[PDB]
């Protein structure tokens, strides 16, 4: 495997059965101000 | 002065695609554009999984300063796009009170780890008591451009965010002979849903 192959990373988005890539904390989740997600 | 350190200041930062019309005629579609504020502070702890680590690094090069040098910039890229050929382009401008030669590294990544670095070396020209630097038209790797086109043929939006989710830019601006970081930008992406266009928060990285 390799995590910079970027076939994979969009693969498992558009196929997430068949997902294949490292598992990561959403930014949505980390301790970050509200702005970051609110667009001005 | 948002994007500056003590030593240097960037003015404009864009990304763009310009399309050749006709001989006489061209369009030109920005992706995502920066052009005494105060900037909130985001804890650089929180993004130390999606930049480079080791030597070299961001936490290497946040720990090694100035802490003044260190910004995280988050773009809602615009993506709407339309169709002679075309060109993939960024440009950047900067000031400095010094005469410097710097060098601006910048790597793209996926899950943290460095996919492609583009290296380019700038020279000053004098300007009204200062010394500016431009990188103008500066060619997007083929990486980046596959990677824009990649995100087009995504059915959907969320998952073009999904995507991006794990997709980061790091920008490391130094003095070439002394090798001080003069300007560290991180860049985090979402798509753009507004029909404004392109948007930008700009953070200030802090210890804790
Ligand atoms: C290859 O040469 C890497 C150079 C990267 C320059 C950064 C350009 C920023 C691209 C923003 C486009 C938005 C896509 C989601």
């Amino acid at each position: 495997d390799s995590e910079t192959d970027l076939e994979a990373l969009f693969n498992a988005v558009m196929n997430p059965k068949t997902a294949n890539v490292p598992q990561t904390v959403p930014m949505r989740l980390r301790k970050l101000p509200d702005s970051f997600f609110k667009p001005p | 002065r948002s994007v500056a350190s003590s030593k240097l200041w960037m003015l404009e930062f864009s990304a763009f695609l310009e399309q050749q019309q006709d001989p006489d005629t061209y369009n030109k579609h920005l992706f995502v554009h920066i052009g005494d504020p105060y900037l909130a502070a985001v804890d650089i702890r929180q993004i130390y999984d999606k930049f480079p680590e080791k030597k070299g690094g961001l936490k290497d090069l946040f720990e090694r300063g100035p802490s003044n040098a260190f910004f995280l910039v988050k773009f809602w890229a615009d993506l709407n796009t339309n169709i002679g050929s075309s060109f993939y382009g960024v440009s950047s401008q900067y000031e400095s009170p010094e005469n410097m030669i710097i060098t601006c590294s910048t790597k793209v990544c996926s899950f943290g780890k460095q996919v492609v670095e583009k290296v380019e070396t700038e020279y000053a020209r004098y300007e009204n008591g200062h010394y500016s630097y431009r990188i103008h038209r500066s060619p997007l790797c083929e990486y980046m451009i596959n990677f824009i086109h990649k995100l087009k043929h995504l059915p959907e939006k969320y998952m073009m965010n999904s995507v991006l989710e794990n997709f980061t830019i790091l920008q490391v601006v130094t003095n070439r002979d002394t090798q001080e970081t003069l300007l560290c930008i991180a860049y985090v992406f979402e798509v753009s849903a507004s029909e404004h266009g392109a948007q930008h928060h700009i953070y200030r990285l802090v210890k804790e």
